[PDB]
RNA sequence: GAGGCGUCGAAGCCCGGCCUCCGGGUCGGGUGGAGCCGUCCAUGAGACACCGCCCACUCCCCGCUGUGUGGCUAACCCCCGAAAGGGGGGACAGCGGUAGGUGGGCAGUUUGGCUGGGGCGGCACGCCUCCGAAAAGGUAUCGGAGGCGCCCUAAGGUCGGCUCAGGCGGGUCAGGAAUCCGCCGUAGAGUGCAAGGGCAAAAGCCGGCCUGACUGGACCCGUAACAGAGGCGGGUCCAGCCCCGAAAGGGUGGCCUAGCGAACCCCUGUGCCUCCCCGGUGGGGGCCAGGGAUGACAGAAAAGCUACCCUGGGGAUAACAGAGUCGUCUCGGGCGAGAGCCCAUAUCGACCCCGAGGCUUGCUACCUCGCUGUCGGCUCUUCCCAUCCUGGCCCUGCAGCAGGGGCCAAGGGUGGGGGUGUUCACCCAUUAAAGGGGAACGUGAGCUGGGUUUAGACCGUCGUGAGACAGGUCGGAUGCUA
RNA sequence: CACAGGUCCCAGCUAGCCCGAAAGGGUUUGUACUGGGGCCGACGCCUGCCCAGUGCCGGUAUGUGAAGCCCGGGUACAACCGGGUGAAGCACCGGUAAACGGCGGGGGUAACUAUAACCCUCUUAAGGUAGCGAAAUUCCUUGUCGGUUAAAUGCCGACCU
RNA sequence: CAGUUCGCUCCCGUGACCCCGGGCUAGGGGUGAAAGGCCAAUCGAGGCCGGAGAUAGCUGGUUCCCGCCGAAUCAUCCCGCAGGAUGGCCUCCCCGGAGGUAGGCGGUGGGGUAGAGCACUGAUUGGAGGUGCAGGGGGCGAAAGCCCCCGGCCUCCUGUCAAACUCCGAACCCACCGCCGCCGUAGAUGGGGGGAGUAGGGUGGCGGUGUAAGCCGUCCACCGAGAGGGGAACAACCCAG
RNA sequence: GGUUGCACCGUCCGUCUUGAAACACGGGGCAGGGAGUUCGCGGCCGUGGCGAGGUUAAGGGGGUUAAGCCCCGUAGCCGCAGGGAAACCGACAUGCCCGCAGCCGGGCCGGUGAGGGGCGGGGUGCGAAAGCGCCCGGAGUCACGGCCGCGAGA
RNA sequence: GGGGACCCUGAGUACCGUCGGUUGGAUAUCCGGCGGGAAGCUGGGAGGCAUCGGCUCCCAACCCUAAAUACGUCCCGAGA
RNA sequence: AGGGGGAACGCGGGGAAUUGAAACAUCUUAGUACCCGCAGGAAAAGAAAGCAAAAGCGAUGCCGUGAGUAGGGGCGAC
RNA sequence: GGGGCGGUAGCUCAGCCUGGGAGAGCACCGGACUGAAGAUCCGGGUGUCGGGGGUUCAAAUCCCCCCCGCCCCACCA
């Protein structure tokens, strides 16, 4: 029958479906080598740079341990800003402190998933999380999705919004310019439609128009059968 | 279809005609029991031969009649040659 | 078991909790201070007389035990780190073993035969009957007619008496039927059911009795003629046990022929045999017989597509062409109903009957599948006449002009355009006329390659789907020095 | 075919998804302005109606539902036999078509010249809606009518069942 | 000329462009702007070697002479039909052993095809005479009223003819006995064993189907495997083995 | 013997086929190469040995340069008894009648008749019982060669 | 050589439970994975089902082992 | 003190399919082909929780025999 | 053939462990009511309650023997 499909190739490490990692220069960590606590650490905004690999603004921060690492830029940033880390940091835009010291109702980004790993959530350009509710048991944060997630208040996070936006998703205009975005990322494009790709290539279609099986597929089905609407709970929008 | 509840016919045991009392032949379950059952311990992976149950009907509208005729004079049953095919047997009084 | 219990303190009086079908019982306080009862036995069922264990719905302390859930961390594990340690979660989970469910995700396979080539349709694939079957027997076709895979426990068994549909006349009733009376009546009646044969002191009808539609083992024939050939069926015997009959004698189901099934495996009925040094027990194995499916029926376990295909073969077999064939087709001859005012034939001509041709269609499977390349056009040529024109002739309902009909005749001629890929067919105006047919449906080792038409694609229809189309449609090689 | 554009779908990252025999690895120097999968194919105007069936998803009282475990019978022990406990799964309920798909038949009836606006009925959940059409797929057929053409089985226009 | 060429013509020629060198992705896997296309002259799943002399009911082919006997192309079953097996049948050998009856006649049995017919089971054509009656027309009307009448429903001497009808029935086939004939003890009649082969055709008679040709039963000289002379030649027509 | 005229007759070869001179298939010509072999087992046959018995395998001794042949070895197999699921039981060294070969007597016939055929009785299994099945009046064993099946690449 | 108390005298073994692989291995082969889990020669195992009894043989959970047996590189001798 | 090589043979693991069954899946092919590690001149087995003709024997290979026998198996081929 | 659930008045059934002559609604019939159109009232009963037997004091349902429908399972013993 058929062979490995388009997603199945990605996982292999195939080079058409592998990101370049040498025109990339990203990542952000708050230095978890000195834990969440400890005021020992301050830095200076060294530069506002373009990160080529996230196609986004980034800020370079130069620490007083003498280490250069990126922190995701706020809006309104200007070089020569001071960023402070530790609980002894003042509550200010572009300063980083644990959740407990952060009051509710303020825009926040770059929150840790698990305490001491430099962020695992909210690292996207122009996108920001809002601190809705705070309890010393657990601090509830409102995600870019809209979903309230509970976090432990030992986690670090920074005050402000993330700079840019309208510049990480704007009109593609034409095929040439669209193409330039997919080299900056990794998505398989141009990709044809399954409906008139053979029943060897793809479960649906034939040579003619007509599907072969319905789009929405079981969640308990094996690999190599995740096509169409994958784990859908409902479909369409009109009768 | 109707047959009397008691009826006089030949008994080999006592070697004479006598009255017999009728009930149905009653057959056993499986799952211990037998040498054919022990043959179904090669269905571990035995998918083609005998222990895969050769999957096919077709599977016959009739059966024949099989009816114990039970002796009163010694209480031992017998089953014998018959050929009454039946699809709506009734036992009735007699 | 009609009596038992108590002055350690009881009814009976006064209240508290109390449940309820308010029936009446339980129960803590106290007055008390010595009885209350059942017997009678009412009561379908009898005694808080007393003595025992119990059955309803149900509730509670204690002992035992699961699961569900929340806390803990000591295992263990995920996160961060160069480590150190921290971070998070926690007996969840991760990991090992096992069970059910799901499971074209993947893989191995299959999807039958018969047959006017294949395929639809049908099955004549098992079996019964008449005819076909040629006056012994065997005897075929997708040969005619038409059925069986059950039904009845009397629709069986035996014996005695008795003989029928139907018709005729008489009675009764609406005619009629059941029913009655006589006369006629060799079988047309009835025998469950196809068909056929058989039969009248019966196998038909009735009454009574009865359940042999029995057990066992043969014999014979069909099956499958002769002549191999399993299973299965019947008939016919004897042995045994019954039944009925006065006995003789009959009954191995239904007058006979359809109404059935292997190898194996399992189970039943009954007894015994047997199970590894030896016994007891448990549990097994086995002889026989009975019952259970393969209905594609002398018995695989089973759905599709290939125009993306591949190979072995086959002219045993389809497409082109030919041969054969001539129903179909084309054309002719004979007879002359009938109208043509009248007058069958100036002209037109039914019903019916008999030939000729190979030019349409179809049948044939003969020839080719180690190829005999299709259609149309183009170009180039031969032949034929049942002759469109020209020549020569005859009639007329032929006045002329002009038609209509008939005869000879292939020497010559018989064109150009518009649509269709088009042979053919339709149309325009000319023409003396703008005739047809055969020649590998002439002519591709001469052209063209428009059409049939492959691997690419869309749409309509149908299909879960792959995918299909005498539906439409676009584009899709023409080899070779004679 | 691609395509810009459009839509629908899932997932809080100790994720979803997927690769590997294992050890591990991609997406990821990513973090919902993300990235993964289908469906359609700029722009303008629009996208009717149906969950009966098939698919997906959530829930599930009740019913059912394996092994493990438990109890009773058996057995001097064991096979074995009976019952409860019986999860996911299924019946069941709801939703869901820019998911697969479906989107119809007959009679009678109008002045009259026609026809049937009109009315009955029923399968199966619904009965074709905006449109467009004798289609590039009106069979029959070279429809019919016209334009162009002396002449057009064409083309184009129209009617359009 | 060339295992993809030549000329002319055509599209693109600042772009999602072309192009070099290094490196990367490998076989139910890749790669694919999606043709089931491509992955070293091989892709609807590459080449190499091993398994391996894969298997076939399928094509081709299988080698020196002579002598003797000398076929069947039918029958049952089969997921069997262009295939096997088992008979019939062919040959060779061995065993037992006396009759055998293809031929012809008579005696004793069986029979419905040609033919023939009305005597049944049977289908039906046609006019009479009954007016026996169910009823569509008329009359003394009381529209078939008592009673006659006319489609007519069914008797009767008649009337057409019959695979699956028969009051009947040859020629002819076949069973058996006797005889005669012929054959046989160099072994008949019969038994056992070994080794096979198991596409048919064809004229006539009698057919069944189908316009027919063709198909299929049956018996058959014959061809098949068998010459020669004659039919002009002409597998099976004649003469002849 | 080479070649040729006349009279007469004469459509290759092989295969395929119902039918081939073929418009069915295959062949330019000549030479060389070029296809029924081995093993096991079973069923047949012929010959040969021995006989109610027959036959030894492996091995070492032995002999020889080695070796074969020669001798030992009887392990083991088969037959001498069969029936039966097994338990378990267990037979005719021919009594009666035909008749071939042959012998004998008579003059084709009449005896005697092995082999053979036909009965009876017996052994065993099933069986209340009866009725059937198989078996029974001493020939096998081994060797050689060949014929054929089936298994193997065959 | 004979005298009393006979000596843990080998563990995830023996054996059993669940699932396979494999072999002729059949109830009765052999080994593996997962779970349970002994006894002390006074004891245990085996003899082709289980258990209990008789009888007989025999000691697992430590290790090695000459000689007789497989090859065809090579040398010689030989040919229906 | 070790890698690596070595004509085959030996030990331990991993382990197909065409084929057969006239098809096809158990079964058959076959514990074959093929792959990995490893030793020697033989290797390995090997001095008894053995056999079981209940009697007789006492480490272990191999050859002949037991025998196409027991048993397995679409109870079919094998 | 094994298990479970429902068949009750004309219909569909309630109680079935909650036991008796005993149920319920809705059709249907009768009566108001109305010019008509229209809406709403008031009466009636049809099964000891699917069959047949037993225990029980009065059991429809308990027990013993079952017909009919439906869902999950099953030839050669």
């Amino acid at each position: 029958m058929g062979k490995s499909l388009i997603q199945q190739r990605r996982g292999k490490g195939s080079p058409t479906f592998k990101s370049p990692s040498h025109r990339f220069r990203g990542a952000v960590k708050y230095i978890p080598l000195n834990y969440t606590q400890e005021k020992t650490l301050r830095g200076v905004v060294e530069e506002i740079m373009h990160d080529p690999g996230r196609t986004a603004p980034v800020a370079r921060v130069k620490f007083e341990n003498g280490i250069e690492k990126l922190i995701i830029a706020p809006e309104g940033l200007l070089v020569g800003q001071e960023i402070y880390i530790g609980p002894d940091a003042p509550i200010a835009v572009g300063n980083t402190l644990p959740l407990a010291k952060i009051p509710e109702g303020t825009y926040v980004y770059n929150i840790e998933g698990i305490p001491g790993d430099g962020g695992k959530y909210v690292r996207a350009g122009g996108t920001y999380a809002l601190v809705v509710s705070r309890e010393p048991d657990k601090v509830i944060v409102q995600l870019p999705s809209g979903e309230l997630k509970a976090f432990n208040p030992m986690c670090r996070a920074t005050i402000g919004v993330v700079a840019g936006g309208g510049r990480l998703e704007k009109p593609l205009v034409k095929a040439g310019k669209a193409y330039y975005k997919y080299k900056a990322r990794n998505k398989f494009w141009p990709t044809p439609r399954g409906v008139k790709m053979n029943a060897v290539n793809h479960p649906f279609g034939g040579k003619e128009h007509h599907p072969g099986k319905p789009t929405t597929t079981s969640r308990r089905a094996p690999p190599g059968r995740k096509v169409g609407h994958i784990a859908a709970r409902r479909t369409g929008r009109r009768k | 279809m109707k047959y009397p509840k008691q009826i006089r016919t030949y008994c080999p045991f006592c070697k004479k005609h006598t009255i017999h009392k009728v009930e149905r032949v009653k057959k056993r379950p499986r799952s211990e029991l037998s040498a054919g059952q022990r043959r179904f311990r090669r269905i571990l992976k035995g998918y083609g031969g005998f222990p895969r149950p050769k999957p096919e009907g077709r599977e016959k509208p009739v059966k024949k009649l099989d009816l114990r005729f039970r002796c009163t004079e010694c209480g031992k049953a017998h089953t014998r040659g018959r050929g009454f095919r039946v699809k709506k047997f009734e036992l009735v009084e007699g």
